[PDB]
């Protein structure tokens, strides 16, 4: 059968529902606290703003202090519970805005069949996705503002996606990894369009020109607001964070040693080299094929996964980062059904030993800590980095055939 | 020789002062049932200053039961000074400072004689694992009280300077207006002899209470004691609310556990309150915490320790730590009682958190152990190497993935 459009937002709206239900239900009788820590968080800096004090009085909250005076109404409005529903409202417009931007693209580029339904279920019909959005998790916010700069880019919106993409770089400085390849394929938009240097070179300008302004002007309203503790609490940190509680990236336990010595040896300051340099070389692969957007998509998923996989601190909700952009890779794959399989087998595989030695460590106190933990952490990045150069090599073997249809 | 001395001995029966011997020169008793001595010796010096302290021992493994004329000290070795100028660096314990005082804790004996103002000693029978001793420093006066229990017959004679005893028994009673009844004698200047005892009666409302005996009030549960953040449950789901009374734990941690302060509503900790620093960054800070934690009646309250991480060392084991919080229930009582009697009186410590006109009901006092282990520091090199061989490798390997020939 076939699942109708409208009866899948139906289906997802009602699991939505379901989950918020037993959410409160169980918050209110059982004694497990459902939600989440980070819910608690943006909470009680909701309540330092709305009781005219800086958020960041709170403990651990490092976000922008948009969050918080979104999340005003929880004390504004005496309830608890309205950040889930901006949060699921955000995921929604996520799922629609998804499924509104592979109809777009059937119709301009190529296809090979029919796979609206699915690709839009991927991540409107995920439990998984679902227990983010519903705990308190903001990145389904993040994930819609990313979405949403992106669908301007595709409809020649650029002046509104420069400014949601300077939003979203004010957001989570992560984005900025997307300013590479996303530029050539402007002016390269404009190439195909109007054949002037001239006009596009303009177009590039004003949209960089947009989104740095907008970036300064948010960081200068916001320091100006809530003093210096701002400006550290949300870029210094990154720059002075000495990240050593387990996780799943590659460098905790070498993160840890170093901290515990107190010089850094010679050839251990070279933690983001690495990073950068994967980065920059996945972004040049644009040039292939530039015009294309489903070429920016699968550039963009793959830089997300490469940031991700290589990042200093790594835990199970960093992978959302890139499962936004699961969809458009997959619409058109050349992967076996057997090499998927073994991909996620593989990846449950060393997920779950990284699982069970954290568990261990932590519900045991067992000293787990060098041979355990950080052989499964090698193990978990070299099957990262197999499944990254499989999508590599998916990506490369897609760019051919998605030509236009122009006529 | 400028001493004052002052002997307190209760006892359990009537019939047990029969037994007490009075020789013309001293008393001489033999134990009964389980009778409690207090000693209190009083000093005059100058030591001009406008600052108290108090030196407070109880052992944290004594099994001893409290008594009515005993106050419930802090278990382990505490030293508080209200003094703002003065540095309190004695013995290498790094102070923690709170709006009223700083403090200095340990959980070990430490000499005493070397603090004790104005270079002065006596014959005092140091017994630190069988008796508990307050060390009380005013701008003009020095008290030394020592309560300890009898197991053996002993005689008390004409001591330094002035000496006065007195055998009291407990009336009848309702945990308030307690009186006691019994004898009071007095030694003669001039020589060696005891004066003539003459019966006395002192009435006195105590504001520490002891809930102790039975019925299992609020029992105490630790869950998850093999974990780094044992919970910590207690029970007063049994228990209504009452007017003016509020329960609270009070707990000293070392630098290696912290408390979460945000977990629960009208939590107060002074100290190493960090929640991300590992043990190693802020060892030298401080020599730990003091939390005040609020309890909210009619339901189980849930209260984490958690534990950071502490630096790596050769022969990586377990460094098992050890602390005992107390619970108690802090009740206001109107500013017309009298709550002062003559055996133990108000000063710095966990009560200066509450008014003058408070009275405690100690319930429980369980203890909790935490064990956290630590690598081996001798894995550094091998780490190192293998992380950055594989990152090498794994972009090495990405790289050559991205140069492959179209079409
Ligand atoms: C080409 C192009 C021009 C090169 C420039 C590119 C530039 C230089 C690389 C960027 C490198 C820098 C910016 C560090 C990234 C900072 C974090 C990556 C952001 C985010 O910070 P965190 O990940 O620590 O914060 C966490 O985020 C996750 C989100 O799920 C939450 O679950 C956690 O609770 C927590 O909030
Ligand atoms: C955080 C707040 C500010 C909301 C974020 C979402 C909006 C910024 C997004 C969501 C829906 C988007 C719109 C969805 C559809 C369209 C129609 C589209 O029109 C065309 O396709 C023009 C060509 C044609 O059809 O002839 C132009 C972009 C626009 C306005 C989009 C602009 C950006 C919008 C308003
Ligand atoms: C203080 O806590 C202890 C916890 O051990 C209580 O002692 C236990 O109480 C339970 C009832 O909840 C009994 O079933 C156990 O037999 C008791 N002993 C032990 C060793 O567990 C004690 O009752 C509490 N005291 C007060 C005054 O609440
Ligand atoms: C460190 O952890 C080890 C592992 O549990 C502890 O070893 C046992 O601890 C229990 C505690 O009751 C003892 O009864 C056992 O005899 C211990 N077994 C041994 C030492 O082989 C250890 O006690 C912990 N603390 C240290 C080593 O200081
Ligand atoms: C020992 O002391 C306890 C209280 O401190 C008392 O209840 C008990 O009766 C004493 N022992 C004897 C044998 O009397």
């Amino acid at each position: 059968f076939k699942l109708g459009t409208i009866g899948l937002l139906s289906l997802a709206v009602l699991l939505r529902i379901a989950f918020f239900l037993f959410g409160v239900y169980q918050d209110e009788h059982f004694t497990v606290k459902y939600t989440d820590i980070d819910y608690q968080v943006f909470n009680d800096a909701a309540w330092f703003v709305a009781h005219r004090k800086s958020p960041y009085n709170r403990d651990t909250y490092r976000y922008t202090p948009l969050l918080s005076w979104l999340l005003l109404p929880n004390h504004m409005i005496p309830w608890f519970h309205f950040g889930k529903l901006i949060f699921v409202l955000c995921d929604l417009a996520t799922g629609v805005l998804i499924l509104q931007m592979l109809k777009k693209l059937k119709s301009k580029y190529r296809y090979g069949t029919d796979r609206m339904t699915i690709m839009a279920a991927i991540w409107l019909l995920n439990p998984m996705v679902i227990t983010i959005s519903t705990r308190g998790n903001a990145e389904s916010v993040l994930c819609f503002l990313i979405l949403s700069f992106l669908y301007c880019f595709l409809c020649e919106q650029y002046l509104l996606g420069g400014l949601l993409f300077g939003l979203s770089i004010h957001f989570k400085i992560y984005p900025i990894i997307y300013a590479l390849p996303i530029a050539i394929y402007v002016a390269a938009a404009h190439y195909n369009k109007t054949q002037s240097v001239f006009k596009s070179s303009f177009k590039l300008f004003l949209v960089g020109f947009s989104t740095l302004i907008v970036l300064i002007l948010l960081t200068v309203f916001m320091y100006m607001l809530y003093g210096d503790k701002f400006i550290d609490q949300t870029y210094l940190y990154h720059i002075y964070r000495t990240d050593h509680r387990h996780n799943f990236s590659v460098w905790n336990m070498l993160l840890y040693f170093n901290s515990a010595l107190p010089k850094t040896s010679e050839l251990s300051k070279f933690v983001f080299l690495p990073q950068m340099i994967i980065v920059l070389a996945i972004s040049l692969t644009q040039l292939r094929r530039p015009s294309s957007f489903p070429l920016l998509c699968n550039v963009l998923f793959l830089e997300t996964f490469a940031f991700v996989t290589f990042n200093k601190v790594c835990t199970s909700q960093y992978f959302i980062w890139y499962l936004i952009f699961l969809p458009f890779v997959l619409y058109n794959t050349r992967i076996s059904m057997r090499r998927g399989i073994v991909m996620l087998v593989v990846w449950v595989a060393t997920q779950a030993l990284w699982l069970r030695q954290g568990y261990l460590l932590e519900f045991e106190g067992q000293n787990v800590f060098y041979p355990g933990l950080f052989c499964a952490s090698v193990g978990f990045f070299v099957s990262n980095a197999w499944i990254l150069g499989q999508f590599i090599e998916d990506t490369i073997i897609q760019n051919d055939y998605v030509y236009r249809i122009e006529p | 020789e400028s001493v004052r001395h002052r002997i307190a001995l209760l006892f359990a029966n009537e019939a047990d002062i029969q037994d007490v011997e009075t020789v013309e020169d001293g008393v001489i008793v033999f134990p009964n049932s389980n009778i409690t001595i207090q000693d209190r010796w009083t000093y005059a010096i100058d030591y001009e200053l406008d600052s108290i302290r108090r030196i407070s021992w109880r052992n944290p493994s004594s099994t001893r039961q409290f008594s009515v004329i005993e106050s419930r000290l802090a278990p382990g070795f505490n030293i508080y000074s209200n003094d703002k100028e003065a540095r309190l660096n004695l013995f290498g314990i790094q102070p923690v400072y709170s709006p009223m005082y700083k403090s200095l804790h340990s959980e070990t004996w430490k000499s005493i004689n070397e603090i004790l103002p104005g270079g002065k000693n006596l014959n005092i029978p140091w017994n630190p694992e069988l008796c508990d001793y307050d060390i009380l420093i005013t701008a003009n006066t020095v008290q030394v009280f020592s309560y300890c229990s009898l197991v053996e017959k002993k005689k008390f004679v004409k001591d330094a300077g002035k000496v006065e005893i007195g055998l009291f028994h407990v009336d009848t009673e309702d945990e308030e207006d307690i009186n006691l009844s019994g004898l009071r004698c007095t030694w003669e200047d001039t020589s060696n002899n005891i004066g003539k005892c003459e019966k006395t009666t002192l009435f006195y409302k105590p504001f520490h209470l002891y809930v102790d005996d039975s019925s299992d009030i609020a029992p105490i549960t630790i869950e998850n004691t093999n974990g780094l953040h044992p919970k910590m449950k207690i029970d007063l789901s049994g228990i209504r609310k009452d007017k003016d009374c509020r329960h609270f734990v009070f707990s000293q941690l070392p630098s290696e556990i912290f408390v979460d302060k945000f977990q629960s509503p009208g939590s107060i900790v002074f100290g190493l309150d960090d929640l991300e620093l590992p043990d190693y960054k802020v060892n030298s800070l401080s020599w730990g915490s003091e939390s005040i934690v609020t309890l909210k009646e009619g339901q189980i309250n849930e209260i984490t320790y958690f534990s950071r991480y502490l630096e790596p060392k050769e022969r990586a084991s377990n460094k098992t730590v050890g602390f005992e919080p107390i619970l108690f229930k802090a009740c206001q009582v109107g500013k017309e009682e009298d709550l002062s009697n003559p055996f133990y009186s108000r000063s710095l410590g966990y009560e200066a958190y509450f008014s003058e006109n408070t009275k405690f009901y100690h319930i429980n006092s369980t203890s909790v152990h935490v064990n956290i282990p630590y690598p081996n520091k001798n894995d550094i090199g091998n780490i190192e190497y293998t992380t950055f061989g594989i990152v090498v490798l794994a972009i090495c390997y990405l790289i050559y993935k991205l140069l492959r020939p179209s079409r």
